[PDB]
RNA sequence: GUAAAGCGCACGCAGGCGGUUUGUUAAGUCAGAUGUGAAAUCCCCGGGCUCAACCUGGGAACUGCAUCUGAUACUGGCAAGCUUGAGUCUCGUAGAGGGGGGUAGAAUUCCAGGUGUAGCGGUGAAAUGCGUAGAGAUCUGGAGGAAUACCGGUGGCGAAGGCGGCCCCCUGGACGAAGACUGACGCUCAGGUGCGAAAGCGUGGGGAGCAAACAGGAUUAGAUACCCUGGUAGUCCACGCCGUAAACGAUGUCGACUUGGAGGUUGUGCCCUUGAGGCGUGGCUUCCGGAGCUAACGCGUUAAGUCGACCGCCUGGGGAGUAC
């Protein structure tokens, strides 16, 4: 959170799903916004909300098909202190195509399968699944 | 003023976390079930027992409570189901083996008793066996008439009652119970926000599901 | 701790206006004149290691306070040190 | 030691009050 | 945490990492192109030795480096910002927090006086020891040193080690209500610096009680060993050194997220505070226990659960935390 605000959206995303919670909220960001609808986008959450102006705040609906949650799995790639950078022609693979990995590419953040599409590397956010 | 509207409700200080939105509030210093919110889903539970009794299913009471074995056995009798009025046996589905065998050396000295036992060799000893014998006979009075193999359950309480319901997600057999306000909802798959307390309410309850399942069958 | 006089004063002295106690140089004046009021008991006592633990504490806050300013202007930090005589 | 019956006694705190 | 492994604790330089908006910089990063990356060898498709080994043609590869052209979401640099992180100001609250100086009561020992007279002390039983030059007992004065019964509590404070009579002077930290202010000023830290139980050492004082060493008694054929009577350092003070503990919660520091109950201890807002109470909202702290975790024990919102930053440390037992 303090070092590292991404990290920290992905583990409230988690403890949230793992506490069958109707929804989770958290501070707003450029970064987390780009995260949060590539991963509605992906059909990963039901929807996403920023409300307020001077301190938004990010509200994020998680999605249960079952009684199980449908996030199975969530990692943190690329952190600060260590930082991963991958190419187009060596783009990570997630559950050998089944997953998603979320990618900052130079026209911004989205799916590996997009990235490969487009043929541009980047820095690899983390891996969903 | 319906029939889910009578009873007060139950749990006044100590409460199940998990059941949270089953909850109105604290009122008057003791929690208040979703009173309003009962009835759609008891319709639903009694539309599937419907379906079962649509097979005729080998549906079960249970009764380990003394104030309500006589409510429970009177819709069993009505019915003409299987019960449980004494304490559950545990491992009566699990172990279902057990009890196939017990029942049938049961009906074995049911049948023989009245050639052999009576006067064929001796009185006092004859009658000292069918005195020990009597309280063997009373137990497993409605789940001695078939293989058992039930369909279903409605026991009419979870926390004091989880072999049960254990027995039924080990062996995957829907519970239809009506779970008290401080229990497990985890394992019943078809919880219903009632009460255990209110002899009438339960007795209600027991009445109408009689009453449904009686017309089931169409 | 600074008597509530002293404390006015020094926000008065420092402060560019009323209520500007949250200026860095107004903190700074009032660690420099807690430190140096503290000089005086520690040298008269010498054996007080917790209260040299608090002394120390700010002594730190107060250089990491001197570093910021001279980070985003030069000429307040060097007009500060200078009126407070410090940096020797 | 004069200080070990001290600590023996005090031992027994958990002993059934909590 | 208990198998090897969290520095005894704290502060902090270099270093590592760093909240949120824009602007452009294109260093990292990414895309393309160019030059180079010897041949042989490895791999793919073929060919020639009757097959194979072996030889051989063309590719691919050589994951690299340098230069140029572009994208710039992310990280970095530069310039402005913002207040949530971190701090400052005002009021009030509890506290064996620390340093210095006073003073009070009980008790032990010693000195002296009165009354009184043969025992007292000790042990499982004794003896050494004290006593007729009068003990012990009791009383009445005085001297001295050390420690603070009751309160006292799984109570409180302190970073740790630790901190208990009462009062005064100096002084540190923490918390709560409501505001105002500064605007990333932050987190962690190898070396470095400081603090650091008891024992011990150097100098000079003090010395009631306790007590290593030591003496004697008893026990034994004789011993040692517990036991008894004494008793020197030590224990106390001022300064300086020592820097070690099962210095333990065998759990490094900081931040975020995650079902619940039963307390204790301090705040504070509201309802008739009528009051003790009810309704809420903070800080610290004790116990049970859910998911989760764990080899199991067990931990469990004060995590050993889910993550992030940084640091320290460990990879068989003995040798050995020993030798140099
Ligand atoms: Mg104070
Ligand atoms: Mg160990
Ligand atoms: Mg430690
Ligand atoms: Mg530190
Ligand atoms: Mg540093
Ligand atoms: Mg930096
Ligand atoms: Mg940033
Ligand atoms: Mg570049
Ligand atoms: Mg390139
Ligand atoms: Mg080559
Ligand atoms: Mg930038
Ligand atoms: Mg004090
Ligand atoms: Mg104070
Ligand atoms: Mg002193
Ligand atoms: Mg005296
Ligand atoms: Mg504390
Ligand atoms: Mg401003
Ligand atoms: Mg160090
Ligand atoms: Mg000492
Ligand atoms: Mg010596
Ligand atoms: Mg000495
Ligand atoms: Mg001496
Ligand atoms: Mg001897
Ligand atoms: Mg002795
Ligand atoms: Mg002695
Ligand atoms: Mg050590
Ligand atoms: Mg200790
Ligand atoms: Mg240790
Ligand atoms: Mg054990
Ligand atoms: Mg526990
Ligand atoms: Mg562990
Ligand atoms: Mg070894
Ligand atoms: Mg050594």
């Amino acid at each position: 959170s303090m070092q590292d605000p991404i990290a920290d959206m992905l583990t409230r995303i988690r403890n949230g799903q793992a506490a069958n919670k109707a929804a989770v909220t958290m501070p707003s960001s450029k970064l987390k916004v780009a995260i949060a609808n590539v991963l509605k986008e992906e059909g990963f959450i039901e929807d996403f909300k920023v409300e307020g102006d001077t301190k938004p705040e990010l509200e994020l609906t998680l999605k249960y098909f079952q009684g199980k949650a449908v996030v199975e799995s969530i990692q943190r790639v690329s952190r600060p202190g260590l930082r991963i950078y991958k190419r187009k022609d060596e783009l990570p693979k997630v559950m050998a195509g089944l997953g998603i990995a979320v990618v900052s590419t130079s026209k911004g953040v989205m799916t590996d399968r997009a990235a490969r599409q487009a043929g541009l590397g980047g820095e690899i956010i983390c891996y969903v699944a | 003023m319906l029939k889910a509207g009578v009873h007060f409700g139950h749990q006044t200080r100590y409460w199940n976390p998990k059941m949270k939105p089953f909850i109105f509030g604290a009122r008057n210093k003791v929690h208040i079930i979703n009173l309003e919110k009962t009835v759609p889903m008891f319709n639903e539970a009694l539309a599937e027992l419907n379906k079962i009794a649509s097979r005729k299913g080998k549906i079960l009471f249970v009764g380990t409570k003394r104030a309500a074995s006589e409510a429970v056995k009177d819709a069993a009798l009505s019915c003409d189901q299987f019960f449980v009025n004494h304490r559950w046996l545990g491992g009566m589905l699990t172990n279902w083996k057990t009890v196939r065998q017990s029942i049938k050396r049961l009906k074995d000295l049911e049948t023989q008793s009245q050639d052999g036992t009576f006067d064929k060799l001796t009185k006092k000893e004859a009658l000292m066996r069918t005195r020990e014998l009597e309280k063997l006979e009373n137990s497993l009075g409605g789940i001695k008439d078939m293989g058992g193999l039930p369909d279903a359950l409605f026991v009419i309480d979870a926390d004091h009652e989880h072999i049960a319901i254990k027995e039924a997600n080990n062996l995957g057999i829907p519970v239809f119970a009506i779970v008290d306000t401080n229990s497990d909802p985890d394992g019943v798959d078809f919880v219903i926000p009632g009460n255990d307390d209110a002899i009438r309410a339960v007795t209600l309850y027991l009445g109408a599901v009689a009453a449904t399942v009686r017309e089931g069958r169409s | 701790s600074l008597s509530t006089e002293a404390t006015a004063k020094i926000v008065s002295e420092f402060g560019r206006d009323a209520n500007d106690t949250g200026s860095t140089e107004v903190q700074v004046a009032l660690l420099t004149a807690q430190i140096n009021h503290l000089q005086g008991h520690f040298a008269e006592h010498k054996k007080d290691h917790h209260s040299r633990r608090g002394l120390l504490r700010m002594v730190s806050q107060r250089r990491k306070l001197l570093d910021y300013l001279k980070r985003k202007d030069v000429a307040r930090y060097t007009q500060l040190i200078e009126r407070l005589g410090l940096r020797r | 030691f004069y200080e070990k019956p001290t600590t023996e006694r005090k031992r027994a705190k958990a002993s059934a009050v909590k």
